[PDB]
Protein backbone atom coordinates (compact mmCIF):
# COMPACT_ATOMS: atom_id res chain seq x y z
CA UNK A 1 0.00 0.00 0.00
CA UNK A 2 0.97 3.59 -0.79
CA UNK A 3 0.32 5.83 2.34
CA UNK A 4 0.16 9.00 0.22
CA UNK A 5 -3.02 8.00 -1.59
CA UNK A 6 -6.68 8.80 -0.55
CA UNK A 7 -7.15 5.03 -0.66
CA UNK A 8 -4.21 2.97 0.46
CA UNK A 9 -3.67 0.88 -2.64
CA UNK A 10 -0.36 -0.26 -4.06
CA UNK A 11 1.22 1.14 -7.20
CA UNK A 12 0.24 -1.95 -9.15
CA UNK A 13 -3.31 -1.94 -7.87
CA UNK A 14 -3.74 1.63 -9.10
CA UNK A 15 -2.66 0.45 -12.54
CA UNK A 16 -5.32 -2.24 -12.50
CA UNK A 17 -8.06 0.17 -11.47
CA UNK A 18 -7.08 2.59 -14.20
CA UNK A 19 -7.45 -0.03 -16.95
CA UNK A 20 -10.83 -1.63 -16.27
CA UNK A 21 -13.79 0.75 -16.93
CA UNK A 22 -31.75 4.39 -15.85
CA UNK A 23 -35.29 5.59 -14.87
CA UNK B 1 -40.95 19.22 -30.93
CA UNK B 2 -40.10 16.26 -28.74
CA UNK B 3 -36.87 14.56 -27.71
CA UNK B 4 -36.46 10.89 -26.84
CA UNK B 5 -34.34 8.59 -24.70
CA UNK B 6 -33.05 5.06 -25.44
CA UNK B 7 -36.25 3.54 -24.04
CA UNK B 8 -38.28 5.72 -26.46
CA UNK B 9 -39.56 7.68 -23.49
CA UNK B 10 -39.73 11.44 -23.63
CA UNK B 11 -36.43 13.10 -22.75
CA UNK B 12 -37.38 16.74 -23.24
CA UNK B 13 -40.18 18.81 -24.74
CA UNK B 14 -40.67 22.15 -26.39
CA UNK B 15 -43.30 24.19 -24.62
CA UNK B 16 -46.07 24.77 -27.26
CA UNK B 17 -46.87 28.32 -26.09
CA UNK B 18 -43.37 29.61 -25.46
CA UNK B 19 -40.71 27.94 -27.53
CA UNK B 20 -38.23 26.91 -24.84
CA UNK B 21 -36.92 23.44 -24.08
CA UNK B 22 -37.74 21.69 -20.84
CA UNK B 23 -35.93 18.62 -19.60
CA UNK B 24 -38.03 15.90 -18.05
CA UNK B 25 -36.51 14.10 -15.11
CA UNK B 26 -38.75 11.37 -13.62
CA UNK B 27 -39.67 12.08 -9.97
CA UNK B 28 -37.35 10.53 -7.32
CA UNK B 29 -37.82 6.86 -6.64
CA UNK B 30 -35.96 3.84 -5.34
CA UNK B 31 -36.31 0.52 -3.60
CA UNK B 32 -37.21 0.48 0.06
CA UNK B 33 -35.60 -2.02 2.35
CA UNK B 34 -36.40 -2.79 5.93
CA UNK B 35 -33.59 -3.60 8.31
CA UNK B 36 -34.76 -5.63 11.19
CA UNK B 37 -33.58 -7.89 14.02
CA UNK B 38 -35.77 -10.92 14.07
CA UNK B 39 -39.28 -10.34 15.44
CA UNK B 40 -38.39 -12.87 18.19
CA UNK B 41 -36.09 -10.07 19.57
CA UNK B 42 -37.72 -6.77 18.62
CA UNK B 43 -40.37 -5.11 16.49
CA UNK B 44 -38.19 -2.05 15.95
CA UNK B 45 -37.03 -1.51 12.39
CA UNK B 46 -34.85 0.86 10.37
CA UNK B 47 -35.68 1.84 6.81
CA UNK B 48 -33.29 2.22 3.95
C1 LIG C 1 -48.85 32.22 -26.70
O1 LIG C 1 -49.19 33.56 -26.22
C2 LIG C 1 -48.10 34.54 -26.39
C3 LIG C 1 -48.56 35.86 -25.78
O2 LIG C 1 -48.50 35.82 -24.36
C4 LIG C 1 -47.75 34.68 -27.90
O3 LIG C 1 -46.67 35.60 -28.07
C5 LIG C 1 -47.33 33.29 -28.44
O4 LIG C 1 -47.02 33.40 -29.84
C6 LIG C 1 -48.50 32.29 -28.25
N1 LIG C 1 -48.06 30.96 -28.70
C7 LIG C 1 -48.64 30.28 -29.68
C8 LIG C 1 -48.06 28.93 -30.02
O5 LIG C 1 -49.59 30.73 -30.33
C1 LIG D 1 -38.85 -17.04 20.37
O1 LIG D 1 -40.13 -16.68 20.97
C2 LIG D 1 -40.81 -17.81 21.62
C3 LIG D 1 -42.16 -17.31 22.13
O2 LIG D 1 -43.15 -17.35 21.11
C4 LIG D 1 -39.91 -18.37 22.76
O3 LIG D 1 -40.54 -19.50 23.37
C5 LIG D 1 -38.55 -18.80 22.17
O4 LIG D 1 -37.69 -19.30 23.21
C6 LIG D 1 -37.87 -17.58 21.49
N1 LIG D 1 -36.59 -17.96 20.88
C7 LIG D 1 -35.52 -17.15 20.82
C8 LIG D 1 -34.29 -17.69 20.15
O5 LIG D 1 -35.55 -16.00 21.27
Amino acid sequence: PDPSKPSKRSFIEDLLFNKVTKF
Amino acid sequence: QFGRDIADTTDAVRDPQTLEILDITPCSFGGVSVITPGTNTSNQVAVL
